[PDB]
């Protein structure tokens, strides 16, 4: 399918950590340091979509794939930045909500797409519409704490495990249960996996907390750095720590007179 | 190798740990009988004082201290890291604590602390607490207490709580101990061990509120092996620790706790 | 020789108990293929059996007697062990004598069975000492099995759920349900549960009974006498655990059975 | 103390069953299975016996009698003293006379039994002057030994719990089983309550007798099929409370019991 | 026993004010206004039995015996007062309580205790501890007002006349309800008093407020006096007000330009 394309796409990011990025001097760093993407983004008030002559600007200043944000259901929004021809959409709860009833129906664009979830058929039901990755929303806020980013991974990949065991008659009560479509509640069962990259984000602060999710299985991390003292080094550390994460001399180091986190 | 590490902090026995967070202190604190230091930081007071995310502290900060003493160095860990724990084991600490002062990083686990060969220290509120943090490998347990408020009032009932239900358990009868061990809801053999010595089968401290000669003292005679503290928020940390100390070696000594709180200024 | 009692009890898989009330019972069940006896001579308060009884039954029949202790009730165990049934079952289809405690079954050279409803109860039953699990489920003569249905599916799925589960989360496992710790590793590690697993409580049809085997368990008990002929819906149910994969086995075996309850 | 000896006197009880009957009949039958003692009673409204029934039956047999008073029935206790029964159990299983404050056992001569279902009661029924505890089970004739078995768990659990409690924590621990914190202190030393401790409530078996005993009571209570039989089973069971091969012969054949 | 000691070593403060005192100087103004005591006190924020060197130097400075505060349950504190060889321990509620399920055990101490109370089971239940003297907890803080006082010295009072004239029958059932020690009580009754010394605290401010206590029938007072305008005349007033509490003449000279209460 042209969704297998694009479940295909968001592959080569695998083993890659995706910085946030507002100007185009943080994505030349984001790059520098060996970010594997980065997804450009405003920034109370009300969060949308960021100006195309900005996502113009970073899609140019880098070699790497750019991302960008759509407010949830903003499907217009998402036919604007399909339009400048990024690479990935993420329809992000992050920014305002603008349907709170409806998701985009991701099947109508070109564009791979991610959404995140907090559990299994919150990633489920993305997928159905037509998310090629996932990622587990967490502690949105710039709260620097991943207790909810790791309840929310480990809700999904328990999740799943027990999914995998389950005496086949029982998925039909289960699909119910979690409100997902039934055929890939079995999908993934079948893979003992879910069918798309799956990346942790959300209150990661520290190489530790990035070696963290990638030991929990995820396929890689957000990281939303610029508010440190040496986003460089930070952000470096926490390419190498995710690069690194079964290695703890090497983690060790990269923690190392690090700096002020935040 | 559990039973290793557990004899591992035996050598802590009428210890006083401090708190630290830089070499100065950590000087401060083995240059007045300090069994062993936990440098982090952030001392709890300033942790619950100034609010933010409290997590192990950077390895630097770490190694400056484990060379400047030559006691034994403890760090924290943020409950349930288990990466934060494994750059400690790497950089050579003696003692890990999955510490509930610092920012809870996992509601529903703690660290599976046996897959370490470096020896874990968890804190606790009640028996039960106690015999499940050990059963995931804790070496030695402490109190929660109350972290940041120079009030003791809590420890004491935590370390109440536990002797308490601990002598209850000694003398019960023996087909009554499952039952105690599903209300409990620990592990039923760790139960029945608890049972059989009359105490826990690791190290026990007092942790939380410890802010006169008199309060570590209280805890060493209500039973406790020793105390934490968490001192630089004081007046003279060196003379207030070096009593504090000189107060859990002499516990059962009035006449010497005296002594050791004679005009040793304001606390916290 | 806790080990030793596990390993008796093994002895059971493939069979079907009857609970019989008089010689005459005992022996309709043997003749028909029970591998097992359970004794009662049964509201009101309903206790151990008559010692007399127990002895006319184990006599007049050469398969494992089994009896029932109220839950508790040690004692009645002790005497039970003493006219040396071959197994004690601890059950609550009996009038209970302590709400708060069960026999402390390690004190005992006979095999216990315990009820339970889910894995915490019976990992917490074994450690207590049975060796040997029933799943009830109407604990009445309902003639129903849908809470015993329910009580299987439950068991089984969080033994499928713990069989997979990540290491670091079985502590926190054991906590929620209320286990020893370390008999629910030992049934992670062996994916099942340490013992003999039986379904029991209103089985009343051959299609009952295979159903509970086609869903795990190693055997059912059953209680056949309130019907219209018991010895062919004996052998009838008998021959359903033993060849529970085979439709056509079952029809035939279902067929002009009369009524049951 | 005057206690001391109303103590004593219950002790001689001590490894026996008590019989109730209400008849001549009954405490004959009741005498001859070996009950160490019996107690009187009528059967709406329960009552202290009628004396011409507490007199037929001290004469008909030779074992202590006891007798039922309404709790804080203090006058029908002075006449049970009167006409000399040799225990007053002032029980709750007959009507309550008074519901908040019990006989004032100590003015009395005639040692006093008084029901319990937990340590406090216990106590407070010892201070009022109560030589002697039983438990208490359901207070119906239940035949169902339940309650009357939680009772002794609760009672001997807490009463343990005692004996091994920092003494530091007694006073607290007397004021929240609302206990005179006295004979808190005397029972954790004697690491047992200084009084004379008998199950009741639900003996309906052997087996339920011999479990009482096992569980750490000095004795048993107990209220058609075969009396005398099964009363001399009864007897024999609390007698020989170990022995699982004299429970075994001892409970074959007893008949239905209720 | 060497509880009647005790006792008895309260007693020689009946007809008494017991002035609170933090310095050296607050002491040596409080005996010379004729104080038969003074308690030593620190003063939100912790509060614990004071320093050593200062109920050193107080116990130099007065004649008069020197009291001092433990916080409820710390038996260490008590421990060390001892050692320091001060008259009384004040088991005091006004500072922060450390154990809130315990009281010192104070049949472990050679020094007589005081215990506070709003009742008379507390009273009966202090004492049976080791209490060799109570007094009405009343309204702590700094308020200035003997309500609390009053209602809790009216309780007590009360409640020892009602069982004074009680049926012996039913005082069994009111130990049980008052929950206090039945034998403590049954003393109780004989001597139509509470077995202990027994002084009125919390609220004091006026000679007016101190006869007032006495005249209820209590065995003399404490003040917390140097949150006044005139310590020394105040302090005086209320001295010459307890012993002469049935002198409305004489209680009303003592009023007379006293300056500023609190």
């Amino acid at each position: 399918h042209p969704f297998s394309v694009k479940v295909g796409l968001a592959q080569v990011l695998r083993g890659g950590a995706i910085v946030e990025v507002s100007s185009v001097n943080q994505a030349k760093l984001a790059e520098s340091a060996g970010a594997c993407s980065v997804i450009v983004s405003d920034p109370g008030g009300v969060r949308r979509m960021p100006d195309p002559v900005l996502i113009k600007e970073v899609k140019r200043a880098v070699s790497v794939p750019v991302m960008a944000r759509a407010r949830v259901g903003h499907f217009v929004e998402a036919q604007i930045l399909e339009s400048l021809a990024v690479d990935y959409i993420d329809e992000s709860e992050i920014i305002s909500v603008a349907d709170d009833d409806h998701f985009i129906n991701k099947h109508n664009f070109r564009s791979p797409f991610i959404c995140g979830c907090r559990d299994t058929g919150e990633a489920l039901r993305r997928i159905r519409e037509g998310a090629a990755m996932i990622r587990i929303q967490g502690d949105l806020t710039a709260t620097g704490n991943i207790a909810e980013t790791v309840k929310n991974v480990r809700s999904l990949m328990g999740e799943v495990r027990v999914l995998n065991n389950m005496d086949d008659d029982e998925v039909f009560t289960f699909a119910k249960k979690i409100s997902a479509p039934y055929d890939l509640v079995a999908q993934t069962k079948q893979m003992g996996r879910v069918p798309v990259v799956q990346f942790a984000s959300g209150g990661i602060t520290t190489p530790a907390d990035a070696a963290l999710m990638m030991q929990l299985g995820c396929d890689g991390v957000f990281v939303g750095v610029f508010d440190g003292p040496d986003p460089f080094k930070k952000l470096r550390s926490i390419v190498q720590a995710v690069q690194h994460y079964n290695d703890p001399h090497v983690l060790a180091e990269m923690s190392s007179g690090l700096e002020n986190a935040m | 190798p559990f039973s290793v590490k557990v004899g591992l902090a035996q050598m802590l026995r009428g210890g006083v740990i401090m708190d630290v967070v830089n070499a100065e202190q950590a000087r401060i604190a083995e240059e007045a009988g300090a069994c062993a230091v936990m440098a982090l930081e952030r001392v709890p007071a300033d942790i619950r004082a100034q609010g933010g995310v409290a997590r192990m502290s950077d390895p630097q900060m770490i190694k400056e201290i484990k060379q400047a003493v030559t006691i034994p160095v403890m760090a924290a860990a943020r409950i349930g890291h288990f990466v934060e724990a494994q750059i400690l084991e790497a950089i050579g600490i003696d003692y890990i604590d999955e510490s509930e002062v610092l920012t809870l990083a996992d509601e529903d686990h703690h660290i599976n602390k046996h897959n370490f060969r470096i020896p874990f220290v968890c804190g606790c509120r009640n028996l039960g607490e106690a015999l499940r943090r050990i059963r995931e490998g804790a070496a030695m347990i402490r109190t929660k207490g109350e972290a940041g408020t120079g009030n003791i009032i809590e420890a004491v009932r935590h370390v109440r709580s536990v002797n308490g239900d601990i002598r209850v358990l000694r003398n019960m009868d023996d087909d009554e101990v499952f039952t105690f061990a599903k209300k409990l809801a620990a592990p039923y053999d760790l139960v029945m061990q608890t049972k059989q010595l009359g105490r826990l089968p690791v190290v026990q401290f007092a942790a939380g509120g410890v802010a006169t000669p008199a309060d570590a003292a209280l805890m060493m005679q209500l039973g406790c092996d020793g105390v934490f503290v968490g001192i630089f928020k004081s007046g003279d940390p060196a003379r207030r620790a070096r009593a504090i100390v000189q107060a859990v070696t002499h516990y059962s000594d009035p006449e010497m706790l005296v002594e050791v709180s004679c005009g040793l200024g304001e606390a916290m």
